[PDB]
């Protein structure tokens, strides 16, 4: 039977200063006992100084963080240019993994 | 008969111009916007003394932020005001944030030529919205059956607006206190009223950012009426 | 009077877009004629091509629907086409839902039955087409039946239609009257094809060239139309008698 | 009367006035036109320029189908627009289902039969255009001409717009001067020469040229466009001849 | 006159007089420029007010990144449009990682408009636009009419009195599609333009909206103290 | 579009009414005129057939009177096709009820929802209104006997005694003149029989020209029966009344 | 596209009548002339032939048509409406009875039917009513034989005798002079045969007459033997030779 | 579907077909609400052009929308039907989702809501139907007396009447009707009401409904003999 | 849920229904009722799945109460037995089925007599002098079949109910909590506060 999940493996880590915030992730992507690459970053600048990672499964990590730049984009088009918060940007991404709630996003999402 | 969506030779969409016409029937209302709040005030105009006027509601909330008056066909603005507080309720459960007075106006506004053969006709209301954000400030919208807004620093719609605007236009300065705007608007809406106003057929509401939207009692509009005539006899 | 726009009854109970569509039919000014021999359905109708720009060999208003079938149009050929399409499909799938193929009278039914729809319908206007279907069919042997905007239909002994169709009519009448018999009493469809064009001749008074007609013919088991040449060869045989 | 206020409804000739009302369109429209040739076929038309603003070869009208066919029309031109795009549509589920590109008369009654459908109902407009078009099959070389009525037919040569009639005439003196058939970059040369000529009934503004092209042998039976040296040849040899 | 009634109908001389008065209300709306050289492409427009205690009606929209346009009529109709071009450019850039070449976004916005002028219960956009952009081929201009008709161009300008503008860049033509590297220049020739349409009125500081794309610059609008310099 | 031959079946005129149930009011006001009266000890229908030719197939015909279910009966004015299309819709939402229940359906709710179809023909969907108005004759164990009356705009009465159809108003007068309340069911069977042979456009009332139909308890013991007359029992009623 | 005529095209005019119906009964008025005759062992519904031309071939239009093996039509007014009618009509006698109750449905009730579907053509949106009256002749179990007229309307009536179409008012008058509660199944064949001749003008023959019967079961009309409650239609259609055979007997 | 916007703006700005729904409600029975200082009174007129009635089944004319609220209305009885259906269900499902049956006003919120949704709808025409809505609510004894109209405003009223010639007993419920001084009791605010129906109605027999609500779901109708001691003792008032 | 128990005697129909309500190894309430009023005359227990249960119940209850208001009438308790039959047996087959049992307990105002009903989740009902559903039929069927007789009044109906409750009470595994009764007669519905 078809197993629409994978597991790509990497590990991820977000450490918050009194005016700073570091989101890390080593850059090895894995399947099984094999690399598939020795540097695929999964640590993305979404805009407005947001950093996000969503590790687990690597097809579903992509394509949240890929719907979530949408999100920011589209954000920006909607209410005049306007900065998305952080905690705004929390709120928006709980819907975006809910919104697939019985199907879900295989991955643990650090912003 | 036509199209409900036809153009005029001139360029314009009967339907909508016609629905223009029923907003000049309606009962005045007007806003102004300081830096210290907006003011919305209504002419209630109950068709007849037996009518309980405190039941008339043309100033309605949307959100703690936001207010709206209204003025035409009245009972079209009830499914407008509907999807306004969904709008502005559902862009706080997604975000986690207070909307926009422009997003919202903007949301109110994508209804409007949503009619054709959707609505059957346009909406035959027009509506002032009033609020605050942290990015503009406070604001006054004027929101057409056209789909069209306009921000405003004080606006009358209904059939005493060209005088009341025309007025409005001496005026505002950008310097009126709260105070200076709440009578302001009751002096130009007793010159447009046809019956005497008074805390029965003229209703008070402003937007601050500390309180948010308050309709004002009958009792602090009456003082207000009050200090009013009594500031226009003192020269 | 709005009764005249759409098909529904004027006072007279009359159905004037029914009416006009059959005025639409003659718009290319083309007469047809059909005929049975013993063998053979033998269909033949004018060809004018006006413009030297044309390519002749694409201005046609007979169509081979099936195998066995085949059928000429009088009426504009947007329309035309359009008819022609449908019966394809109509008699492709009744192939493959009954298991043999379409006899020329069923098609000419389902075809007048979706033209009396029309009809009765508003949204859809009549096709200003009158449409001529031959065959040898495997039961009922030689077999022209025709169709028109009104949904009306029925079987021939031969038949002919355009503006000059009365004259073309009575010329076969009265030979029908002479010979006492249903059909041409002829054993190959090259003769058949031959009565066909000299009964055209005498009741139109025209004289044809190779380019002037179209003919299709309908044997057991194929319907083809005639090339040309075929034509032209069929044009010399009469010549030289 | 009012038979003219609605498509689909019979007058009492027999005519539906709005299509001819739709022809009125098309003959409003610039030249366009179509010669058939040795081994394919050869498209051209007029491109008035209404300003020294228009940026000169970027307003492309002419159109390819698949990759073997090539369409031109005269009339409102998003109309003639909306009909390539459900030609591309038609062409991709031929060669779907069955593999073959697809061929230039089953195109054409594509095309034709979507038109007609245009004709059968008051809730839908005719079409404001005239398209020639074609290219090159299995069968070698076919051109079309498509009017608002749904009704087409193959063609030697093809002319349309407010300069058909000139353009007509020039088409039937080659059809007449060859019978045994023209070359295509020969007609390549005539078409630039019909247009130059045909624009004698648009001769305000001043026009760009635009021709393409299918052949068996000088484009592989692909549609191109013809550009550079080929087309300033071509653009010479019109201009001799007006003079 | 008896053919004007829908969109769905032809006049006895083939015109569409929906579509027409459609245009109409483009012709009355507020004058918009549009120019380009070859590493920039200018919007101006002129903003219009109900009086002067109304804000300016924004004329200028962005699409995406490389892409936007500028709005002469019925501003709602703008708004569904421009919302149409940045789903298609998004579309692009999310399937193709591509970003959509500017000439695209002219053929689909034709073929939007036309859909509404050919079928009964609909109507043509009232609006008509000018879209900039910068892409794989430089800077684009491009002309949407709501008949359906888009035209590229050098230089262009819609809107009431819009004539003057068009005029003066048809001379111009020579000098400003050579401002190559230089933004201000090519602004100020945008902003020269839209002055031969003024009447009455001059081009005040919540008055004028400017927008420049190019090959280092992202689609931006300039309002209030923005382009107080170009006055 | 097809909004030109749109005749707007379901507007207002400028006074406030509805162009197409008028028209159809006057269209059954040349309907042959049906009467109903309803008894202490049950109800009578009485119709009027509409111009017999000597040809017609009397017996084995039914025009005016139909059975909905075994406690309720209708009288018919208007087209009858459209009567048949009502009348079965009625006989399936009694059916309903039952199959619902367990219990035979109360005629009012039996007639609310039939009117209420009716009622939607005015408001929405642009088609012509139904050109029928029904006389409903029926027992139920709340109200016991009943009469209604429904008509194209959908609204219903309940009544003693009623007519619909042709010369109504007339016929009206002479049922309110004679009627009382404590009449039986063969005193009603006379009103009845005698008010159409004065309003009637006939020469003379015939059998042949007549449906009639009683609903009485007079079957054995708390129960209802209907009937149906046959020709032969209404040329019988029309001589014991001395009308023939 | 699609049928935006979602809206009656009959609606009542302010004297009450239905315009449409009363124009299709206009359309009935002009249509050649059919009757229908009941006898006590059987029905005869007969018609002339109008051929349209000499050259068509008129046994291949069929205006008498078998419905189920008990019941048969005939129509004045317009042929293609009648065609169409016929098949549904065909349709529904399966469909709404026969793949129910596992038998044909009585005359009364098929006839019910079809009067349903032209009254639906009445109400219904962007349709023109039917332009046909139908005369529907049947035989069932529990009623016997039973003659219908079916009018545009959707209105039916059962009749001893009538006709329809061009003639109908003079062939009607016949009908009541000749017609009795004791008819033999011949004995209405021959006044069917007299009335038609007064409403023909041109040739009157075997070939220009249609007429079928509604009587005996024909077991040799079955097709198969075996079953002993099966024994056969009782529709069935005369020859041209069995017409012309009592037409010398006239 | 069918789809014609049939309420749609004219040149002046006004909507025809809800201005033309008024005209029915004109040409309805008239209705009248009174509310006092401890109920509201609905009274209603019934035409006497019909005798013969039977007035055990033929529908009433004031309906009970839940067992605390009653409407009347003026206008088409047919379209009514609809409304007071729908107002019906609305108020079971209250009951359901809120635990508490609904409010006066928000009953007739819904109502309103319902008759403004028939004026913006394609393919349907306004209710004929202007209505008047009375009650109390839940846990309360403060009388209500709503009015809602085609057009879909609503609003409340201390007395209110709608039908023909509702302007003639409007005018006496003007001067009759003090604000400051309700009718104390049930007897004062059903006498007041059936004055007013007086003034328009003809005999004071068989021609006058009145139905009285009372705080905690009490409400009964008043019978021919109940209302006829209201007609005896005003006119005898009457000649002085 | 789980304990639902009906007697109908010569003048009234008692209810009698267990209080607990648990969930996994904890009672998370001991004072639950299992019931609603249909009509005045007219009381429904309900027992079986979670949510399943109460939703039935108020969903029936809020149709009754429509009709009610609609006719100004109370339909009977064979009426309302047949509906609330017919809602179960089309809920049977539906993507997902009420799993809710029922008794009805009315008293019929027409007939002047007490009525039973018992309806299981899959629509089978039957008229019963005595119903249970669940486990407690084991126990009360045979305990009734011995000392009911048709005659009983109102008290020994009552005291008919103690010798269920304590049998229940004495053999049954789980601790239900005892019982809420409830009586249904000519006066309508009253509560036995003291059990």
């Amino acid at each position: 039977q078809f197993n629409p999940y994978g597991d790509n493996g990497g590990t991820i880590l977000g450490i918050a200063g009194e005016d700073f915030a570091v989101l890390a992730g080593d850059t090895r992507n894995i399947t099984d006992y094999s690399i598939n690459s020795r540097y695929e970053p999964k640590v993305f600048d979404c805009g407005d100084n947001i950093v996000m990672s969503a590790n687990g499964f690597a097809a579903d990590g992509d394509a949240l963080v890929k719907r979530f730049k949408n999100s920011v984009k589209w954000y920006h088009f909607d209410h005049n240019d306007k900065k998305l918060s952080i905690n705004s940007a929390a709120r928006n991404i709980q819907h975006l993994l809910y919104g697939k709630r019985f199907f879900p996003y295989y991955v643990h999402t650090i912003i | 008969d036509r199209g409900v969506s036809t153009f005029s030779p001139e360029g314009r969409l009967f339907q909508v111009e016609y629905s223009l016409e029923a907003i000049k029937l309606g009962s005045t209302a007007i806003g102004i916007a300081t830096k210290e709040g907006v003011v919305l005030g209504v002419e209630k105009r109950a068709t007849s003394p037996l009518l309980e006027s405190d039941s008339i509601e043309k100033i309605v909330e949307i959100d703690r932020h936001i207010g709206c008056a209204m003025s035409g066909l009245t009972a079209d603005a009830r499914s407008m005001i509907e999807h306004a507080r969904t709008a502005a309720v559902t862009h706080n459960l997604y975000y986690d944030e207070d909307i926009n007075v422009e997003s919202l106006t903007q949301s109110v506004c994508d209804l409007a030529l949503r009619f054709g053969e959707l609505m059957s006709r346009p909406f035959g209301v027009a509506l002032l919205i009033a609020g605050h954000d942290a990015d503009d400030g406070y604001q006054l919208f004027h929101a057409e059956p056209s789909g069209t807004f306009y921000r405003y620093n004080a606006k009358a719609i209904g059939s005493g607006s060209e005088g009341a605007q025309a007025e409005l236009l001496n005026e505002w300065h950008s310097s009126l206190t709260l105070k200076e705007a709440e009578l302001l608007v009751l002096k130009i809406l007793k010159q447009v009223m046809e019956e005497k106003l008074d805390e029965n057929n003229a209703q008070l509401s402003c937007i601050t950012k500390q309180d948010g939207f308050k309709i004002y009692d009958n009792e602090k509009t009456a003082e207000l009426i009050k200090e009013l005539k009594e500031k226009e006899a003192a020269e | 009077g709005y009764d005249r726009h759409i098909t529904i009854f004027s006072p007279e109970g009359r159905l004037y877009q029914v009416e006009y569509a059959f005025k639409a039919t003659n718009q290319t000014n083309i007469n047809s004629l059909a005929v049975r021999g013993k063998d053979c359905t033998v269909v033949i109708s004018q060809k004018k091509v006006p413009d030297k720009l044309l390519d002749p060999t694409t201005v046609s208003y007979i169509f081979c629907i099936s195998r066995t079938i085949g059928m000429v149009v009088n009426g504009p050929i947007p329309d035309a086409r359009n008819a022609a399409l449908r019966a394809k499909a109509e008699a492709a799938e009744f192939r493959y839902k009954y298991g043999y193929d379409m006899p020329c009278d069923v098609l000419a039914k389902r075809m007048a039955n979706l033209s009396q729809i029309y009809t009765q319908r508003a949204y859809m206007r009549p096709l200003g087409v009158i449409l001529t279907f031959v065959s040898v069919d495997e039961e009922l042997g030689p077999s022209i039946y025709k169709t028109d905007p009104a949904g009306y239909y029925v079987g021939y002994k031969a038949t002919a239609t355009g503006p000059k169709q009365q004259e073309i009519t009575t010329n076969l009448e009265n030979h029908f009257k002479k010979s006492k018999i249903d059909h041409i009493n002829e054993e190959s469809w090259e003769k058949v094809v031959e009565f066909a064009i000299t009964h055209m001749i005498d009741a139109l008074g025209t004289e044809f060239s190779k380019n002037d007609l179209e003919v299709g013919v309908a044997t057991k088991d194929k319907f083809f139309t005639l090339s040309a040449e075929n034509i032209e060869e069929r044009l010399v045989a009469i010549a030289e008698q | 009367t009012g038979y003219d206020l609605s498509n689909s409804v019979f007058s009492p000739d027999g005519r539906n006035f709005q299509v001819e009302y739709a022809v009125k369109a098309v003959e409003n429209g610039t030249t366009s036109i179509g010669i058939k040739c040795n081994d394919g076929v050869v498209f051209a038309v007029e491109k008035l320029i209404t300003s020294k603003l228009l940026v000169p070869q970027k307003n492309v009208k002419i159109q390819v189908v698949d990759r073997h066919i090539g369409c031109v029309y005269s009339g409102l031109i998003p109309d003639g627009r909306h009909l390539v795009n459900r030609g591309r549509e038609e062409a991709a589920s031929f060669k779907k289902l069955y593999k073959t590109p697809i061929p230039i008369p089953a195109f054409a009654d594509r095309l034709g039969q979507y038109v007609q459908a245009h004709t059968l109902y008051n809730s839908v407009r005719p079409f404001g255009v005239s398209t020639i078009f074609g290219g090159v099959d299995k069968n070698g070389a076919h051109l079309y001409m498509l009017e608002p009525s749904g009704s087409y037919w193959g063609y030697k040569g093809a002319a349309t717009g407010k300069g058909r009639q000139s353009a007509k005439a020039e088409l039937e003196k080659l059809v007449d001067h060859h019978p045994e058939g023209l070359s295509a970059r020969e007609a390549v040369k005539q078409a630039a020469k019909i247009i130059y000529l045909a624009h004698e009934d648009n001769k305000e503004k001043d026009f760009e040229l635009e021709i393409s092209w299918c052949s068996l042998s000088e484009t592989n039976g692909l549609h191109k466009f013809v550009k550079g040296d080929l087309l300033q040849e071509a653009i010479d040899f019109a201009q001799k001849e007006i003079n | 006159n008896n053919y004007d009634g829908d969109t769905v109908t032809f006049s006895p001389t083939g015109r569409l007089f929906q579509v027409e008065y459609a245009l109409e209300a483009i012709k009355q709306g507020s004058v918009t420029v549009g120019l380009r050289s070859n590493t920039h492409a200018v919007l101006v427009a002129l903003k219009r007010n109900a009086d002067e205690l109304s804000s300016y009606q924004k004329k200028i929209i962005k699409c995406d990144e490389h892409m936007g346009l500028s709005l002469a009529g019925l501003a709602p109709d703008a708004r569904v449009l421009s919302n149409y071009l940045r789903q298609q450019c998004n579309y692009s850039s999310l399937v193709f990682n591509r970003k959509l070449a500017v000439e695209r976004a002219g053929h689909l916005l034709c073929d939007k408009a036309q859909k509404n002028t050919q079928s009964y219960g609909g109507r043509p956009y009232g609006v008509g636009l000018l879209i900039i952009g910068y892409d794989k081929s430089g800077a684009h201009l491009l002309e949407f009419q709501p008949s359906g008709n888009v035209t590229e161009l050098y230089g262009t300008a819609i809107g009431a009195r819009s004539q003057g503008a068009k005029t003066y860049l048809e001379r111009t033509l020579d000098t400003f599609i050579k401002i190559d590297g230089n933004p201000d220049e090519l602004i100020k020739a945008g902003v020269e333009a839209i002055s031969q349409s003024l009447r009455d009125e001059s081009l005040t500081v919540d008055n004028l909206s400017i927008a420049i794309v190019g090959k280092d610059t992202p689609f931006t609008i300039y309002d209030g103290e923005a382009v107080a310099k170009y006055i | 579009g097809s909004r030109r031959y749109d005749s707007r079946t379901t507007i207002f005129s400028p006074e406030g009414r509805l162009y197409q149930v008028e028209y159809a009011l006057e269209s059954i006001s040349h309907a042959g005129t049906a009467i109903g009266i309803m008894a202490s000890d049950g109800i009578v229908l009485a119709a009027e057939r509409k111009v017999t030719s000597t040809l017609l197939e009397q017996d084995t015909s039914t025009e005016k009177l139909y059975k909905l279910n075994d406690k309720i009966a209708v009288a018919v004015a208007g087209l009858t096709a459209d009567a048949e299309i009502l009348i079965n819709t009625a006989r399936i939402h009694a059916q309903n009820y039952l199959k619902t229940y367990n219990e035979d359906i109360p005629v009012e709710i039996l007639v609310r929802r039939l009117s209420d179809i009716k009622q939607g023909y005015t408001q929405h969907g642009g088609l012509r209104p139904f050109g029928v108005s029904f006389i409903y004759a029926g027992y139920d164990d709340r109200y016991g006997y009943q009469l209604y009356t429904s008509n194209p705009s959908g609204n219903y009465t309940g009544w003693k005694a009623i007519s619909v159809g042709a010369n109504t108003s007339a016929a009206q007068t002479l049922l309110q003149m004679d009627y009382k309340d404590d009449m039986k069911v063969d005193d009603a069977i006379e009103l009845a029989l005698k008010t159409l042979s004065k309003t009637t456009d006939s020469s003379a009332l015939t059998y042949d020209r007549l449906e009639f139909a009683t609903i009485r308890k007079g079957a054995n013991d708390g129960e209802v029966y209907q009937k149906i007359f046959k020709p032969q029992e209404i040329k019988d009623i029309l001589v014991k009344t001395g009308i023939t | 596209m699609t049928d935006r005529y979602s809206f009656s095209l009959t609606t009542f005019s302010p004297s009450g009548k239905l315009g449409q119906i009363d124009y299709a009964l206009t359309a009935v008025k002009q249509g050649v002339t059919s009757l229908g005759i009941k006898a006590t062992n059987g029905v005869v519904i007969a018609t002339e032939k109008k051929s349209s031309s000499p050259l068509a071939m008129s046994e291949t239009l069929s205006k008498v048509s078998l419905l189920t093996p008990d019941i048969g039509a005939v129509y004045s007014g317009m042929g293609p409406d009648y065609r169409v009618l016929v098949d549904k009509s065909r349709k529904v006698a399966h469909t709404s009875y026969k793949r129910i109750y596992g038998e044909y449905p009585p005359t009364k009730l098929l006839v019910s039917e079809v009067a349903k579907i032209m009254q639906e053509a009445t109400q219904s949106g962007g349709v023109r009513p039917f332009g046909v009256s139908l005369l529907i002749a049947g035989h069932d179990e529990f009623n016997g034989f039973s003659l219908y007229q079916v009018d545009p309307s959707g209105s039916y009536f059962p009749w001893k005798a009538t006709a329809i179409g061009k003639g109908s008012v003079a062939a009607k008058t016949f009908l009541e002079k000749r017609w009795n509660d004791e008819l033999e199944l011949e004995d209405a064949i021959h006044i069917a045969l007299l009335t038609l001749k007064e409403s023909v003008e041109g040739e009157f023959n075997g070939d220009t007459i249609e007429l079928a019967i509604i009587g005996d079961e024909n077991p040799d009309l079955l097709g198969y033997t075996g079953i002993p409650t099966d024994k056969g239609p009782r529709f069935r259609k005369l020859t041209s030779q069995e017409i012309n055979d009592r037409l010398e007997a006239l | 579907g069918y789809d014609r916007a049939l309420s749609i703006f004219s040149p002046d700005g006004h909507i025809f077909q809800v201005e033309y729904a008024l005209e029915a409600v004109k040409r309805g029975t008239c209705a009248v609400g009174v509310k006092g200082k401890n109920c509201v009174v609905l009274g209603c007129e019934r035409r006497s052009t019909l005798k013969l009635q039977d007035t055990r089944i033929t529908p009433s004319k004031v309906s009970k929308i839940d067992s605390h609220v009653v409407l009347s209305f003026s206008g088409l009885n047919a379209d009514s039907r609809i409304l007071i259906e729908k107002a019906r269900v609305e108020a079971q499902s209250h009951r359901l989702t809120l635990e508490d049956p609904v409010t006066v006003e928000y009953l007739t919120r819904y109502v309103a809501g319902v008759q403004q949704r028939y004026t913006q709808s394609g393919g349907v025409r306004p209710f004929g139907v202007s209505t008047l809505i009375a009650g109390f609510d839940p846990r309360d004894d403060e009388p209500k007396l709503y009015q809602t109209e085609p057009s879909g405003i609503y609003s409340s009223w201390s007395a209110q009447t709608i039908g023909r010639n509702s302007k003639t007993v409007r005018e006496f419920l003007e001067k009759n009707y003090d604000r400051k001084e309700p009718p104390a009791t049930v007897e004062e605010c059903v006498k007041l009401t059936v004055r007013s129906l007086l003034e328009v109605v003809q005999t004071g027999a068989k021609n006058i409904e009145i139905t009285v609500v009372k705080p905690d779901s009490d409400i009964v109708a008043l019978s021919s003999e109940e209302i006829n001691q209201y007609v005896t003792q005003i006119e005898q008032e009457k000649q002085e | 849920m789980d304990i639902i128990l009906g007697i109908r005697v010569q003048d009234s129909v008692i209810l009698a229904s267990s209080k607990a309500v648990t969930r996994g190894i904890s009672v998370l309430k001991d004072s639950d009722d299992k019931t609603r009023q249909l009509s005045p005359h007219t009381l429904m227990s309900f027992a079986g799945e979670a949510g399943d249960t109460v939703q039935f119940a108020e969903y029936i209850q809020a149709n009754i109460q429509l009709y009610s208001i609609r006719e100004d009438y109370e339909l009977s308790p064979q009426a309302v037995s047949s509906f609330v039959r017919q809602e179960l047996a089309k809920s049977i087959r539906s993507r997902r089925p009420y799993q809710v049992n029922v008794l009805i307990g009315g008293y019929d105002k027409k007939k002047n007599k007490p009525e039973l009903y018992q309806i299981d989740y899959l629509g089978t009902k039957v008229e019963l002098p005595y119903g249970a559903h669940g486990y407690s039929g084991f126990y009360t069927f045979s305990l009734l079949d011995h000392h009911y007789r048709p005659d009983m009044t109102t008290e020994e109906g009552l005291d008919l109910l103690k010798l269920c409750v304590q049998e229940l009470e004495k053999r049954m595994p789980m601790d239900f909590k005892g019982v809420i009764v409830k009586i249904v007669d000519k006066d309508g519905i009253r509560q036995v506060d003291d059990f």
